[PDB]
């Protein structure tokens, strides 16, 4: 029995704190109730299911969402369109550059019939 | 700090923390006064004049509620209120006005820093793990059968009773009267009331159970009273309870509870019925007769259509049903954030109670 | 400066001094009055009526529970109650209110200079020399299936079950009936379960165990009773306890232990089941029936996943291992750090109890 | 980001903010100052007395505006404004001094290395791939069109009109006021601001849509309020955004938007006219609406010499245009060249912005 | 006839059935599962191994969860950017090699998401082999948001492995690397400040750790504790030229439309067993509060379940009485092929 | 719309939009240009009909082509797709333009080596520098023919169709690039998680630094970028230094970024800021940047209509 005691001293100093470990799922919380951790669980489930029968009737059309500018426009698939925006305003402000680049002066306009002198 | 939970009933108040497994406390809900002040719950039923400041559910006498509620506090749980957000329960179709004072009194009253007032039978339908349901909520003073769907109650469907547990006493002590044992006195009526929840249960086929009482008997039991004296019982265990199949028992009109069930959920909206039939649950101390669970599956079996699917939930601990909904809610992180605070009260007053609400 | 240990038991009362192998003093957890004061234990068993202060393992009457640690304190052990620290031990899942009433007995009345309450299911782990594994105590009156992880019970995953070692007393009183061997009395209770004790067993494939009884016999054995009279006992060998494996024996609807020990591992979080399977241990009286052990081994290998290591832990002594592992606690240097002292009580009062134990 | 040239959108309404090469601006804050009833953006939001220091996207309150500015930087932004070079945006028409005023602040209080002012229709006009067309920019609190060749806005052809979103958020509160609807507060008047922004749209054809609404319905909304509150919404969300067709609904004078679009290019040469045309570039959070492209462009269909090619142009991301416009222009090679400098603005004063920036 | 759900990770399979609390199973993803026990099918979330993936499969259906498929209507997960490919070929599989009577494609991240009771946020799903952060907006995943991370659990255990040779504790073989992963998932932890951290071990010692070993002997532990999962914060550690975690989330948001910004710092969701170190919340909010616009509203939410809130998000699903018109039935992929699985999976 | 990268020993097809081509297939084609036209309206016939399974009239195509193409094969592939496919719409670009394109970059310096040729492009705001472009014969199928020769004194001996499918594919497994070559040497004969084969794993892709390894005394695959960067604009370079992006099958070597990058380093001045571009699909970045162009909307308006070829000839492809 003296031995007992030592292993179990070692073992008692070897644990996480229950704070620890409902944090990591091991535990139910702690002060909501022991019984009924099932029906509680339920409960939140249900509750969640709920939310989620709505918030989907409610889901928009992609469309809807690239109308507000939420996904990009508007192919090609998942994985290229992180790239093709990069591209798109690359592609973009390049084809600005030469535009601003050749700008006509004042008189160009003037004399074309636009402003006054 | 942790938060208290409170359902006043009719007959018993039901007191405690939350987290816990069931109520604390659980006292007579009454006031009495000499034939010093006043005599709150146990204190009282020991010369004395007796109210109810809660009938059929309702709050009818604030300041008897105002005096209850301060012995719930100090004398049951020894609580300072301040140190403590508190839920109360209230009944199905409490008007909004009682809710409001219910919440100026906390407030004002006993400066709880948080509050919030639940619908009993919501908090049962919560307890069973389940937010849509029918609920047979019967306690001592009223019964409803509350529909309710995504923790919304359904109030034009709802049936309100105002047959329940007291009545299913004096009854008994009337039946007891045909053997011919005198009840009358403070002392003589809780007797039968013990005799009533140890003895009484639901016959499955009540005139089959009365033809065979009229035969045999496994029926008759006896009980001891408190002097040493010895009685005994017989069709009367099931012919009690039967009062709430059939309400003319008692001399009152109203339809039996399977039928104010069914017309209940024919009230709801027709899309849903099928998930009201599947989730028929019941909570107060009324519906913890033995067998109850199998007669209500029998009458409304023979009510619906023939082929739908018919649950009847009945958790052994359906005496607590509503409270122990309460501490589950007031235990979750995720209603804290439904307290009403004392400072959302002071910018918006009463009013603001009735907000928020799943 | 020297620790005590009391488990408070349905049937039992197991109570010594820590650092002590085992415990001084077991008697029956009983208190007695004619059918001068009051009669505890052994004292009843000498014409009066009884109260067991433990139901299902839960105190339910602290009138008469005073009395048992009274005549723990003077009569069995035999010490001044303010001059040891003292270890008690608790059901799981016991009532808040019942750690802290016992709590509150133990300062103000017995003047404990500290004290502790820990879960008996833990205790038998630890003198079974782990902190995660799930238990299963069976006394007289209540069996669980208790997982506990790095020292903590996991409350959502407990399983009770109302039959226990009394109902095997009494089952094995009914068939031995059928031999046509008489027993009812008080007396005749008291030689049934000692037969049952020294002569039963769990046989390892039951059916096939009948069929054997049946035929051969290097089962039956004979069994002087104290008249002096001689009977012999076969088959009602492995009978009487087959019913913990199937309790529909007593007509109990309930599943059977090995179920019960599957479906509550089945409830923990699935990252460790693995390491439920793995430390199974046994407790309590009624684990003493030998192989028990082999029966659980097949039973849950036959439950699990088949990559599944199983393994029983039933050390000889888990007659008291809740004891034996208070006694161990006690004794630990850390743990001295963590009794709860006089001064913190009066500082906090019972409530203290659930911010220290656990 | 050691040199990153900085973007700065200073509408009446929202400033927004951010580094030259991204997609989307970093900040965007409403554009307030306050004390108490100095504080700025979401800061004085969350109490105070506050000013828009930009009227009808002209700046008129200086002190304030500069510490918009700082807070830009050293709060939203956090950045030392010696390290960065900076644009800005002006609304159309801005006054000379103003720019000159602009100019000398960045260079003497900021000490910013370099900066540019641009407008912020052209930056629209920029950002959707264009140098030559015709913007209609409609922020919060001002509303033009802007005709536009490569580059250069026509001053002769500018249209101004100073009903913008403000306006229609209290068109919008005041029409709901015929559901018996009272949205009056600050706190109320973000309520309508989110509702309009919501659920509003434009017809496609007003009259019918009025004779329709009485029918159908697509047409009713319901909006929940912060309160728990719902309120249900009809023609009103058509009806509001109206009035930037007939700007009568809120009792003004001014032509609609179609109406001073196509009068707009009518006061530019006549040859550039088919360009204008086809160019049709709608900016501004106002230009939001559902609808609204298709009704401009059958409006100015009925407009147009019936020959000409008509199109609109609005992008989903033209809110932040303006914005956008300016992190593109400031981030090509051959704008590079186009920065005034600290060393050119100690040399030849605040001035120098009119023949830098045009 | 339950409906069937499957999570496939690049380590584990997690499965089970609809309307179940968490998986009825959890195996490793290998070539089958626990038999190799006593090739990697899917790497870095991507399943690149066709046959041995079928077999991963098998063994679930016939030797875990002991169903007959075509009985079972089946919900698979997929990572995030997904190619079609995949998503096609899955379809044509299930369909026809197992004969599923109807079945459905959900993103890893969304299933997480829904089972915080949300169907807007971003989250962070790190699991054995790939780390992302996925924003999303009612369900909608934004592609041109998402961000991806080599660096997972495993490289933890592998570099944890590498550290504790410092202490010359030799971690080397197959069943070493076992014991390793198990001291990582029980003592290691998220720093809240690194740098003191490591200038507190330096020092005192609430610090070090003690783990008995299977053959009985003790080792003691110290900063390897939280130097392990600091790699996340700094990838460098592990010589990857990456920006950490905290990064990854605030250039991902800062990819997303300004519009719904605020929802998505408000809503940061944590999944998946890498992001199960204590700490590791507070941490990010910590780092993601320094980063962000100042008046923002941060939130980081991380269930304790989250280790499997992927597949709780599909067996919750599967198990709504909406979703059932949304399954692909048999009837419809042989009306339209695999392709159909774009048309309704999204 | 349909995308189709006509190299030399790979035919690449899919659909716009897509990760990956749909499609690929095994000359009609030397060195990147279009040799054998009968061949290569059989192959085309082959891509519509066999492999991608479509009807021609139905879909808009990009077809690509080698950097420098003669301006008549753009008309006659032009001439072919319009009048003997009938497509309603096309268009032609620049493979190694498309793979930059890939990167999400307009700028940069690409080297893209596949089965038969291999180049040197500089690009600025989307434009391939001509006069800059460098070419070289070394690539895919001439790594493989290299591997079958110093396979030769381990003395296995490789030459059929089906013999050189078996190198090309052991070349694709096990080779990689060494970083320091003769430490590499050194180090194989001493030590060896080498051997799978041995020096020959890093010797035979040594040919693209060192030529002269099939008897070429030109400049290697680091000296022909620096060349070509060398041969453009001095304002523009630092910014092709800061985007060396790699394409083609033949760039699929493991290390090959690493060996690059100490190589140029060796060639710029010390302080220059170098990156080299090496994603792990770069195999077939020219179609995957195809794949892209074709998908972006800004791109529909520049199409080659059916119309406009019919109004204005062949030579509209110009
Ligand atoms: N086992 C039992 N069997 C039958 N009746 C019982 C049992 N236990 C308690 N009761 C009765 O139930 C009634 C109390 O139930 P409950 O506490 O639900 O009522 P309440 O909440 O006070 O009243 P109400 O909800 O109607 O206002 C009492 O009349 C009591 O006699
Ligand atoms: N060798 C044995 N075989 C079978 N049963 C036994 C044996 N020894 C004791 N028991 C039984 O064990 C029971 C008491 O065990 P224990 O002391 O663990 O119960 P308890 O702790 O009093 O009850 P509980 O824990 O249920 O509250 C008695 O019924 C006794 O007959
Ligand atoms: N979806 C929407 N629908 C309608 N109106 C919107 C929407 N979103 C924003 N608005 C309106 O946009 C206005 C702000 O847009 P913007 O940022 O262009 O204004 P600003 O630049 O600050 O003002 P200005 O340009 O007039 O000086 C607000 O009135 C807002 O209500
Ligand atoms: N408590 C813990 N602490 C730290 N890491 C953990 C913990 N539990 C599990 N893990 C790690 O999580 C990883 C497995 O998680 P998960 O099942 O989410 O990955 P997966 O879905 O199979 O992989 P992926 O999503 O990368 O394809 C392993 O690296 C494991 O060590
Ligand atoms: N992993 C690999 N390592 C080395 N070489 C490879 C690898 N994979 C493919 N290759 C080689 O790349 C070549 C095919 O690549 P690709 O399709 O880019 O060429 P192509 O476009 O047909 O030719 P080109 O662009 O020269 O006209 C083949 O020689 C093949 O062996
Ligand atoms: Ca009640
Ligand atoms: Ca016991
Ligand atoms: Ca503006
Ligand atoms: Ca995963
Ligand atoms: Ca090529």
């Amino acid at each position: 029995l003296s031995e007992r005691k030592n292993v179990l001293q070692l073992k008692l100093q070897q644990r996480r704190t229950r704070e620890e470990l409902v944090s990591q799922g091991i535990m139910p919380p702690l002060k909501s109730p022991a019984a009924f951790h099932e029906q509680r669980r339920s409960l939140e489930r249900a509750r969640t299911e709920d939310y989620l029968k709505r918030k989907i009737r409610s889901r928009p059309e992609r469309a809807e969402l690239v109308r507000m500018h939420i996904l990009e426009e508007t192919s090609a698939e998942p994985s290229l369109q992180a790239k093709q925006l990069k591209l798109k305003r690359a592609r973009l402000a390049d084809d600005l550059n030469e535009k601003i680049a050749q700008r006509p002066g004042p008189m160009e306009l003037v004399e074309k019939n636009i402003l006054p002198v | 700090t942790t938060a208290l939970v409170c359902d006043n009933g009719s007959g018993l108040v039901k007191a405690g923390f939350a987290g816990d497994d069931a109520p604390r406390a659980v006292f007579p809900s009454i006031v009495g006064r000499p034939r010093k002040d006043s005599y709150v719950g146990d204190e009282a039923q020991s010369i004395l004049t007796l109210k109810y400041p809660i009938e059929h559910g309702i709050i009818t006498n604030w300041d008897d509620m105002e005096k209850i509620w301060h012995h719930t506090f100090y004398n049951e749980l020894r609580v300072a209120p301040e140190e403590h957000p508190t839920l109360l329960t209230e009944a199905p179709l409490n008007p909004k006005a009682n809710r409001e004072k219910m919440t100026q009194i906390m407030f004002e009253t006993f400066n709880v820093p948080a509050m919030y007032v639940a619908i009993q039978a919501v908090l049962s339908l919560y307890a069973s793990g389940r937010t849509t349901g029918i609920v047979l909520d019967s306690g001592d003073g009223v019964t409803h059968n509350v529909p309710i769907y995504e923790g919304y109650a359904l109030p034009h469907a709802i049936m309100r009773l105002d047959l329940a547990g007291r009545d299913l006493t004096d009854y008994l002590m009337k039946i007891l009267t045909e053997r011919g044992y005198s009840f009358v006195t403070t002392a003589e009526r809780e007797i039968v009331r013990d005799i009533k929840e140890k003895l009484c249960y639901v016959a499955l086929d009540f005139e089959n159970e009365m033809a065979t009482a009229a035969s045999s008997s496994s029926l008759e039991k006896s009980y001891e009273l408190p002097d040493g004296q010895v009685i005994t019982i017989g069709n009367e265990r099931f012919r009690c309870p039967e009062t709430l199949f059939q309400p003319s028992f008692i001399g009152m009109e109203s339809a039996g509870i399977h039928e104010t069930t069914y017309n209940s959920i024919m009230k709801c909206d027709i899309d849903i019925r099928k998930d009201l039939y599947a989730n028929n649950v019941m909570s107060g101390g009324t519906t913890m007769y033995p067998g109850i669970a199998d007669r209500m599956q029998k009458e409304i079996t023979a009510l619906a259509p023939s082929t739908m699917k018919i649950k009847i939930i009945a958790p052994p601990e359906r005496k607590y049903s509503v409270w122990i909904g309460g501490s589950i809610l007031a235990s979750l992180s995720t209603f804290q954030q439904m307290w009403i605070t004392k400072q959302e009260y002071d910018e918006a007053g009463p009013s603001i109670v009735h907000r928020k609400c799943f």
